[PDB]
C-alpha cells in the first residue's frame, strides 16, 4: 500500500516544512491564525505544533511523538524526521522494502547515540558558565527584548534552588517553578521570588508562620449552609485560605472576620511548596492539610495586586515574574524561559553537554559513513541516507541564516577530518565555521539524543504502517 | 459478474493483510471514530475493530473472526489464504469453469490436505520433564514465538523460558491424544515494580512480606496457618488485663495448633515476642484483596475474633519460606490445599520491561498450549504449505476433468504463503519460490523461509521455526469455508427488512 | 521499453486471433474484403496472411517468418506463436526479464524437437496409404466439393512422378508441378498430365520430337525488322514457338508460314521440363536453347482451347487440370492441392510422420513438464508456460469443432499417461478422443518441427526487441 | 529549464540504449523509411541509421558517432554513460549547483580516471608466440569476444582461434608502445562452400586447384612461376608443326627457368606430358580476377605470348604444395614476394556457418587488434568502473566545495554500467551493486559481472572477461565531452539561416 505510505511521508514533510524555517538561532517567526481572526506570532516550535491546525492522523501522531519523553528539541526531532522521511522516500523509489530501511535507520540510530555518548563533554552544576551558555543558546533568536545575559542569570539562579542531591544525581524537581507575567516596562523588570506567586479589605496580609488552606471547592438556608462551611474551615486554624471555585462575597466577609485564585496549576505548586495538600470537600478538612508558609504576603505589580507566598517550607521552591510591553514579547519570553529551564535542567540532571552549530551532526554523519560499509548492502544505503538526513539539519540551519548550505556543509565536513575540530560548527552571524564551544554554543547531550531517538521512532512508525483503517 | 465483484471485495480486503503477515508483518493503523487510534499487525485486532464496507468482505471478516474464536494464533494466515484461493479461482472462471466445480475441487483438495497434515507432521515426546526432551521442544517453540517479539538479551529470556517450563510441569493433562491441556487460569503473573527480570521467580503463591521479627521462625517444614481479621446498652467493658490478654491471645493461637499467623492488621512487638517464644512465623499486615484470596486456597477462614476461634478456621500449607529475591526478602508459600494456579513474581525494573515480560510469558504460554493440545509440530516458514502443494499436485494428477485444475489451483494458493512470507523479508517474491521448489522437491520437506534472518532455510526445524497442527488445520478449514462461501454466491438481490 | 513490447505482443495476438478459427479439420472460413469491394472467401491461412491488410511491422515480420524455410503449417506456427506470446505476457507480468523467457523457450524448443524426433514413425514412398492419409489430412475442412479420395489419388500419383533417388533421399523437385484451372462440371473433372499444360489457324498441332523456342521477348521498316526477327527464329529449327511479350499478328502469320502465353511461371516449368532454356534477346538464339518435347499438342477444355506439352524429355514432369463451378471452389481446390503436395512432398523427402489431433502436442507438453524441474527456477516457469502454450493448440482445435476445450485436453492428458496411447488425439466429428493413426490423421514430422521452430523464433524476436525506431 | 529539456532529451535517448548494453543487449528495430527494416543491438548501427529528433539528442548521436569513428568496439557504453552523467547532474542542479561547477568537477574526475586507467591496468606479455604466453592471452580475449556471439561447438571454435593466432603471428608491429598494429588489410577470408569448419586452413595464398596431371610434380621446394594468358592483309599463317610447336612452347617455358605454370586458359594432355617430363607443376585454368591478383604479388606478368616471353615475366615463391583439405586437393602457395595478407580458406558446410565463421574471425581480429594496439587489459564486467568509482570517491574526498559533489556524481554514473550490465542478465539492479561494492572494497578490483552466466564473479579475468584500455579511455573521453557539452548549453535561441 504505497499510496497510503506516500501520504504519511507527505504529511511528515508538510510538518517539517511547517517548522523548518523556525530552526536555528536565527529562526524566523510564524504567524498563527485562529479561525476567530485572532493571531499568535511565534518562533517556538512546540507552541506552533500546539496551536497549529493539524490535518493528518500521522501528523497529529508525529506531533504527539516529538512531544514525549524539555520544551525545545521538538524542532530538531520534527525536522530530522522530515529529512529522514524524504531520504527514505528517495530510498523507496529504489524498490527497497521498508523493513530494510527501518533496520538501517535503527542501526544508524544506535551508532548516532554511541557517537553522542562518545563525544559528550561531562559537566557539573558548578560549571555555571556552561549553564549560562546553554541557557543563552536557546534564548538566541527568541526575539526577546534584551536582558539575555540577565534572563540567563535568572535561569541559572532558578535551577540552582530547585536541586537537591540524594545520591549521584540531583533531583531537579522542575515542576516547582511557578511562571506568571504582567505588562509594563521591559524584561529587565523580570524577577525571581523564592516562594510561589499568584496573579474586600479582606484578611490580614503579612502572616508569619502561616497555615494555608488549599481547597479546590431558601436563600437563608443557603446562607446558613455557606456560613457553616466557612466556620468549618475557621475551626481548623487556617491563616490564609485559597480556593478555585467562586466564593460568595459573604464568605469573604466571614473569612475577613475570621482569594479564589483562578488556576489549579498554581494551587498545585502551592501544595508542592507549602507542604500542605488540596481537599475536594471541606467536610474532610483537617489541620494537617494546611500548608506552612513562613512569611506570606501581598505586593503591588505596577498595574495590579499580586499574591506572594514567601518562606515556603520546602527548599525547592521558586517563582518568576515576567515583564514587558506587548503580548508577543511576554509570551515569547515565557516560552523562551521554559525552553531555557528545560535545557539547563537536562544538562544538570544528565551531566553532559555538546556543541551546537551542527558539530555533533556532521560528527554523527562522519561516523555513520565509516560504519555503513561494515554492514550489509541495502542497510548500508539506509545508514548513508540517515547520515545525509542528519546533514540536512546543518544545511537548513545554514539556510535560515541567509548562507549557502552546501558550501558550509562541505567546509565543516572538511574541517571535521581532524580529531581536533570535533566541536567546530557554523557561526551564523559571522558566516564562517568556528569552534562552537568557545562561543558558548552548548546544548545538552540528552536533548540531541532524545531528538534523534524520537525522530527515528517517528519515521520508523511512518514506514511500518502500510495502510490506514477506520474502526469502531 | 456480481460474483466477480464479491471476489474482488474479499480479494481487495485480503490484499491489505497480505503485508501484515509473519514476523515482519507491516503495521495497520486503526482510527477509532471516537477520535482515537490503535495500530497493529495483528489480524484479530484489525479484522475485529475495523468497520468493513462490502458484504463479501464482511463475510470474510466473519470467517476470520470464527478462525480467531477457535484459536488465537492464526487469523491473518487464513484471510491471506482465502484471498489467494479466490484470486486463483477468478483465473479458472476465465477458463470458463463453473464455480461449483471449483468449489468441489477446493473441498477435495482441502480434505486431502487435511488428511496429509498429520502424515507430514512430526510428533513429539511429552513423556515428563525428567527427561528434558520436552524441554528441548519447549525451548525450540519458546524461541520460535519469542524470537520475533524480543529485543531483550538472551540470558534474561532464558530465565523467562525456565519459568514457563516450570509452570507447564504443574499444569493439567488430557489423556486421549497423549497431549497436555494448559489451563491459562492456572497461571498468575504478579507484576512487581523494582528489580531485574532475572530476579523473577515462580512458586505456588507468595505474599511478598518480610519476617516481622528476626527472632521469629523464618522457616517452617510442617506448617499450619491462620487468617486474622483483627490485629493482636448492655454494657461490655474490657477486663483490666493488658499484656496477659495479648499473651492469652497468642496462647490461644498456639493452642489451635498454628505455626503461621498472617494478621490482617499487623502485629505488635509484644505479640511478636510471644509468637517468637512459641516459635510461630509472624507476618505483617496484608491487603484485604490479598487475604481474601489466600483463605479460600488455604482452606482457612478470616477469624473475626480469636476468643471465638476454632481449628475449623485453621488452614495448612506444605511449606513456607522467607526467601531472598533480588536482595528483597519475601515469604513464599508452597503446595497448599487447592494449588490452582502457579504464582509468578515478575520483577520488572521498569513498567515497559514488566509488561514486556508479562506479554512474552503470555504469548509463549498460549503458543505452547496450542502445540501441547495437539502434540504434532509442522515445519513453519511456509515449508508445510509447499509440501502440501507438491502432494496436492501429485494428488491432483490422479483426478480428472476440470477438478484437476481446481485442486492444482488450491495448491497454487498455498504457495502464496511462502511467497508473501518471504516478500515481507524483502526477498524476491519469485526466485525465492522457485528456489524453494527446487530445494523442496529435491530435498527435505522442512525447507522453508526464515523471515527474521531474511533467508531461505534448508531445514526450518533446525532454525526453531515450528507451527502447531491444531492451528494450521483450522486455518485451512476456515479459509476453505470462506473462499467456498464467496464462490458459491451467484449474485445480489434487493430485499425488504 | 515495455510499452513497445506490449504492442508487439498485441500484434502477434491480433494475427493469432485473425488465423485462430481457421485452424483444424473443421476450420471456419474467413471473408477477405478488398478496398475495391471485391472479396475472397478462404480457409487457407497462408492465403489470408497474403491478402490480409497487415498493419504492424512486427505483424508483417511475423507473417514473413511463418512463411519461411510447405504452404500449410503456417497456421500452426502463427497460432502457436500467439499462444507463446500470451503466456510470455503472463510471465512478464511476474517481472521476469525477457532474456530468461527466451532462454526457457529455447530449451523448450530443443526438448520439443527432441520429442518429435523421438516419437516420429519412419515412413517410405512405398507406404502409399500413409501418403493418402497425409494428403487427406490437410484436405479436410477445405470445403472442396468431394473427390477427396480422388484428389488425394492425384496427389499421390503426382509426387510419385516427380521423384528420383541419387543417394539416400529422393530429390522431389516440387517446382516441376504445373497448376492450372478452368470452370465446368466438378472437381471429378480434375486430371493430371505428364507434360506441362498452358491455358490464327496457326502452326501445326501434333509435333513429334518437337523443338520448343522459349523466348521472354517507318512502319515498313518496323515490318522489315519484325520479319527479320521471325526469320532469325525460323533459321534455328524451332517447331513450336513460345513468347511472353505481345506478338504482332503479322509475326503469327509468318510463323504460321514457317502462342504468346501470359505468365513466366509456366515458361519456367516449360524450360524445366523440356530441357531447353529461355532467351532474353532472340539475337542470341541458337538451336540448343530449343526444348525437346516428344509429342506436343493442343486440346479443347469444355469452354476453351488449351496447350499440352506431352512427352517432355525430363522424367520429373507433371501438371494438373483443376475443374469446378464457382471461383471459390477452384481456388480452394488449388490452394488445398498445393497444401497436399507440400505435406506429402515433405513426408517423402524427410521420411517421418506423426499423428495429428494434437497427440504430438500433448506429448511435447507431457515431456516439457517432466524436463522443466530439471533446470533452474525462472526458466522452469518459461518451459511450463511453453507447454501450456502448446496445449493451447489442442484447446483451440477443440473450440473450432464445437467441443469443450478443457475437458478434451484433460481427457487426452489422462490418456497420454500410458506409453501405449502416444498417438491418441481428438476426433472432432465423433467428439471423443481416439487413436489418430488408425483414422489416417497423419502429418509430416518436419512440418510440426518447422512450425515449432518458426513460432519459437518469432516469439523470441518479439521478446528480444525492446523498442521500434525510424531510420533512413 | 531549457538545459533541463536538453538533459531530458539526451537522457531519454540514452534510456533506449540502456537495454542494448553488453552480451544480453536487447534488440532495437530500425524501420528504413523506404519500406524496409533492420534490427540490432549494435550502438553504431542504431545511432547511425536512426533519424534522431531533438538537437541535444542529435548532439549525443554526434558524440557517439565520433566514439565509433575513433574505435569500433565501444559505442553504446559511451551513450549510456553520458546519460548517466546527465541524470546524476540533474540531481545536482536540484541541489542548486551551477552547471559550470558540475562541468569542471566532471572534467577533473575524467582526468583523474584517465590517469587511473593505466594504474589499474594489467599489462601483458607480447614477446613472441614461441612462448605461448601471448596465445593464452589471445585465447582469453578470443573467448571473451567469441563466447557472447557463438552457439557453435567449442572444438570447432578452437580451430578458428588457432587460425586467428596463426594470422597474428604474421601481422606487423609498431615499436613505441611495445604493442602490435594489426592491419586488417593483411587478412583474407575466402568463403569456400562445402566442407566442415575444421577443414578451414590458413596460408599466404592458394588457388584452390588440383594437380592437372598426377605424373606432374605435386611438390616443388625451390619454385619459379609463370602466368600465361593463352593456353598451350600482310598475311600470317602458322607453320605446319603441330606437336613440335607445343613441345617447343614447353621447352621455352622450361628454358626461362620456371618450375610452375598456372595457365589462364588450361592445359592439354600433350602439354601436360611435356611438362611432366620437364618436371613442371601444371595447374588448370583459373579466373582472370584470380590471376590478376596473383601476378602482382608473385612479381610476374601475364604473358600474352610465350614466343616473346622473357625471365622478366618470371615470378617466384618460397614453396608450393598440393595439399589435402577435407578430401579436396588444393594447390597452396607460401611466402611469395610481397606476402601482404594471409589467406584463409574458410570451409563452410552452409552459407550460415560460413558467414558466421567469417563474422567470428572478423570480430575476434578487431578486438585483438584493439587490445594489441594498447597492450594493457582491464577487468570487464563493470569491474574497472567500480574500481574507478572507489578511487574517484577517495579522490573526491580530497577536493572541497561543490566540486566534491560533482566528482562523486561522476562516480555514481560509472556504477550505472555494472548496474545496467547486470540488470540485462535479469539480476536485481540494486543488491548486485551493493554485493559488488562489498566484494570490491573488501577484495580484488577484478570483481565484476558475468552477464553470459548471469552471475557476479570475484575475479573476471578468471572468467576471461577482458576490456582494452584504448576503448575504455576513448569511451570515457567522448562520454565526458558529450555530457559536458550538454550541460554547458544554457538555452535555445531562434536564428536565421
Ligand atoms: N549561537 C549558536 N550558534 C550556532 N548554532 C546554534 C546557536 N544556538 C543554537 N544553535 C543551533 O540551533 C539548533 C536548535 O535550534 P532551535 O531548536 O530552533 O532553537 P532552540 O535551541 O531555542 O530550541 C541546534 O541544532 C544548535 O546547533
Ligand atoms: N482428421 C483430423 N482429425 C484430427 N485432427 C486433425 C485432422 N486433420 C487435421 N488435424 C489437425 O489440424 C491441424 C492442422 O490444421 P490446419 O493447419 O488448420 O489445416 P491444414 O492441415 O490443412 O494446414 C493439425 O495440428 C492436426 O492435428
Amino acid at each position: 500500500g504505497k499510496e497510503a505510505l506516500r501520504a504519511n511521508i507527505a504529511a511528515v514533510k508538510a510538518i517539517e516544512e511547517a517548522l523548518k524555517s523556525t530552526y536555528g538561532p536565527r529562526g524566523m517567526d510564524k504567524m498563527l491564525v485562529d479561525s476567530l481572526g485572532d493571531i499568535t506570532i511565534t518562533n517556538d516550535g512546540a507552541t506552533i505544533l500546539d496551536k497549529m491546525d493539524l490535518q493528518h492522523p500521522t501528523g497529529k501522531l508525529l506531533v504527539q511523538i516529538a512531544k514525549g519523553q524539555t520544551a525545545d528539541g521538538t524542532k530538531t526531532a520534527v525536522i530530522l524526521a522530515g529529512e529522514l522521511a524524504k531520504k527514505a522516500e528517495d530510498l523507496l523509489y529504489k524498490e527497497i522494502h521498508p523493513t530494510i530501511i527501518v533496520s538501517g535507520y535503527k542501526k544508524a540510530e544506535e551508532i548516532a547515540l554511541k557517537t553522542i555518548q562518545e563525544i559528550a563533554q561531562p559537566v557539573t552544576i558548578n560549571d555555571t558558565d556552561v549553564l549560562r551558555k546553554v541557557a543563552l543558546t536557546s534564548l538566541g533568536s527568541k526575539a526577546v527584548a534584551g536582558a539575555r545575559e540577565y534572563l540567563a542569570d535568572l535561569v541559572v539562579k532558578a535551577v540552582a534552588q530547585v536541586a537537591e542531591l540524594r545520591g549521584d544525581k540531583w533531583y531537579v524537581d522542575l515542576d516547582n517553578v511557578q511562571i506568571v507575567k504582567k505588562h509594563g516596562g521591559s524584561v529587565n523588570d523580570t524577577q525571581l521570588v523564592y516562594g510561589i506567586v499568584v496573579d474586600h479589605p479582606g484578611m490580614p496580609k503579612r502572616i508569619e508562620n502561616a497555615k494555608i488552606a488549599l481547597l479546590d471547592a431558601f436563600l437563608e438556608e443557603e446562607e446558613n449552609i455557606l456560613k457553616e462551611k466557612v466556620d468549618k474551615i475557621a475551626a481548623t486554624g487556617a491563616n490564609v485560605v485559597i480556593c478555585q471555585k467562586g466564593i460568595d462575597e459573604v464568605a469573604q466577609h466571614y473569612l475577613a472576620k475570621k482569594v479564589r485564585r483562578a488556576k489549579k496549576s498554581d494551587l498545585e505548586k502551592l501544595a508542592r511548596a507549602t507542604g500542605g495538600r488540596v481537599i475536594s470537600n471541606i467536610d474532610e478538612l483537617t489541620s494537617q492539610d494546611l500548608g506552612y508558609a513562613a512569611l506570606v504576603e501581598e505586593r503591588k505589580v505596577g498595574e495590579d495586586k499580586m499574591v506572594f507566598v514567601e518562606g515556603a517550607k520546602n527548599p525547592k521552591s521558586v517563582s518568576i515574574l515576567i515583564r514587558g510591553g506587548l503580548e508577543r514579547v511576554v509570551d515569547e519570553t515565557e516560552r523562551a524561559l521554559r525552553d531555557a529551564l528545560g535545557t539547563v535542567a537536562d544538562v544538570i540532571r544528565d551531566g553532559r553537554a555538546v556543541a551546537g552549530g551542527g558539530a555533533v551532526e556532521i560528527e554523527i554523519a562522519k561516523r555513520l559513513r565509516k560504519y555503513a560499509p561494515q554492514v550489509g548492502g541495502k542497510e548500508q544505503l539506509a545508514i548513508e541516507a540517515y547520515a545525509n538526513a542528519i546533514e540536512g539539519l546543518i544545511m537548513i540551519l545554514a539556510e535560515n541564516a541567509g548562507l549557502d548550505p552546501i558550501d558550509k556543509l562541505m567546509q565543516l565536513r572538511s574541517l571535521h577530518e581532524n580529531e581536533t575540530n570535533k566541536w567546530y560548527g557554523l557561526n551564523l552571524f559571522t558566516g564562517n565555521p568556528e569552534d562552537m564551544w568557545k562561543l558558548g554554543v552548548i546544548e545538552p547531550a540528552l536533548v540531541k539524543m532524545n531528538a534523534v531517538k524520537a525522530a527515528t521512532e517517528a519515521v520508523t512508525l511512518v514506514l511500518r504502517i502500510d495502510d490506514i483503517v477506520a474502526a469502531g | 459478474d456480481a460474483l466477480r465483484n464479491n471476489i474482488l471485495a474479499a480479494k481487495t480486503l485480503a490484499e491489505m493483510l497480505r503485508s501484515s503477515l509473519g514476523p515482519k508483518g507491516l503495521d495497520k493503523m486503526l482510527i477509532d471514530s471516537f477520535g482515537d487510534v490503535t495500530i497493529t499487525n495483528d489480524g484479530a485486532t484489525i479484522v475485529k475493530d475495523m468497520e468493513i464496507q462490502h458484504p463479501a468482505a464482511k463475510l470474510l471478516v466473519e470467517a476470520a473472526k470464527a478462525q480467531d474464536a477457535e484459536v488465537g494464533d492464526g487469523t491473518t494466515s487464513a484471510v491471506v489464504l482465502a484471498g489467494a484461493l479466490l484470486e486463483k479461482a477468478e483465473s479458472l472462471l476465465d477458463q470458463n469453469i463453473h464455480p461449483t466445480i471449483i468449489i468441489e475441487g477446493y473441498k477435495k483438495a482441502y480434505n486431502k490436505a487435511l488428511e496429509l497434515l498429520p502424515q507430514l507432521g512430526t510428533r513429539i515426546d511429552i513423556k515428563d520433564l525428567n527427561s528434558s526432551v520436552a524441554r528441548d521442544t519447549l525451548r525450540k517453540i519458546a524461541f520460535t514465538t519469542l524470537a520475533s517479539k524480543f529485543i531483550a538479551e538472551g540470558a534474561e529470556l532464558n530465565k523467562i523460558i525456565d519459568m514457563v517450563i516450570d509452570a507447564i510441569v504443574n499444569v493439567a493433562e488430557p489423556l486421549p491424544n497423549g497431549g497436555y491441556n494448559v489451563s491459562l487460569d492456572l497461571i498468575k503473573i504478579d507484576k512487581k515494580k523494582g528489580g531485574s527480570i532475572e530476579d523473577s521467580v515462580l512458586v505456588k503463591g507468595l505474599v511478598l512480606d518480610k519476617e516481622v521479627v528476626h527472632p521469629g521462625m523464618p522457616r517452617r517444614v510442617t506448617k499450619a496457618k491462620i487468617a486474622v481479621l483483627d490485629a493482636a446498652e448492655q454494657i461490655k467493658a474490657f477486663l483490666d488485663e493488658e499484656s496477659k490478654y495479648l499473651k492469652d491471645m497468642v496462647d490461644k493461637l498456639a493452642s489451635i495448633g498454628a505455626n503461621v499467623v498472617i494478621c490482617q492488621k499487623g502485629i505488635d512487638d509484644i505479640a511478636q515476642h510471644f509468637l517468637a517464644k512459641k516459635g510461630i512465623l509472624a507476618v505483617r499486615r496484608v491487603k484485604r484483596s490479598d487475604i481474601e484470596k489466600l483463605e479460600k486456597a488455604l482452606g482457612a477462614r478470616i477469624i473475626s475474633s480469636i476468643k471465638d476461634a476454632t481449628p475449623e478456621d485453621l488452614g495448612y500449607a506444605e511449606l513456607v519460606e522467607e526467601r531472598r529475591v533480588g536482595n528483597d526478602k519475601m515469604v513464599f508459600i508452597e503446595g497448599a490445599k487447592n494449588l490452582k494456579a502457579v504464582n509468578i513474581l515478575l520483577r520488572g525494573s521498569n513498567d515497559m520491561a514488566l509488561d514486556e515480560a508479562e506479554r512474552s510469558i503470555n504469548d509463549a504460554l498460549h503458543a505452547l498450549r496450542n502445540i501441547l493440545l495437539e502434540p504434532v509440530i509442522l515445519p513453519g516458514g511456509g515449508a508445510i504449505e509447499l509440501e502440501l502443494a507438491m502432494k496436492l499436485r501429485e494428488y491432483a494428477r490422479s483426478v480428472g476433468g476440470k477438478e484437476q485444475l481446481a485442486i492444482e489451483a488450491f495448491a497454487d494458493a498455498l504457495e502464496e504463503i511462502p511467497l508473501i512470507l518471504a516478500e515481507t523479508a524483502g526477498l524476491e517474491a519469485i526466485s525465492s519460490l522457485m528456489d524453494l521448489r527446487a530445494r523442496h522437491a529435491k530435498g527435505l520437506s522442512n525447507t522453508g523461509v526464515d523471515v527474521i534472518g531474511g533467508k531461505i532455510v534448508d531445514d526450518v526445524y533446525a532454525l526453531n521455526i515450528i507451527e502447531p497442527i491444531r492451528v494450521k488445520s483450522q486455518v485451512l478449514k476456515s479459509a476453505t469455508e470462506a473462499a467456498t462461501a464467496i464462490l458459491k454466491i451467484d449474485d445480489l438481490i434487493a430485499a425488504a427488512p
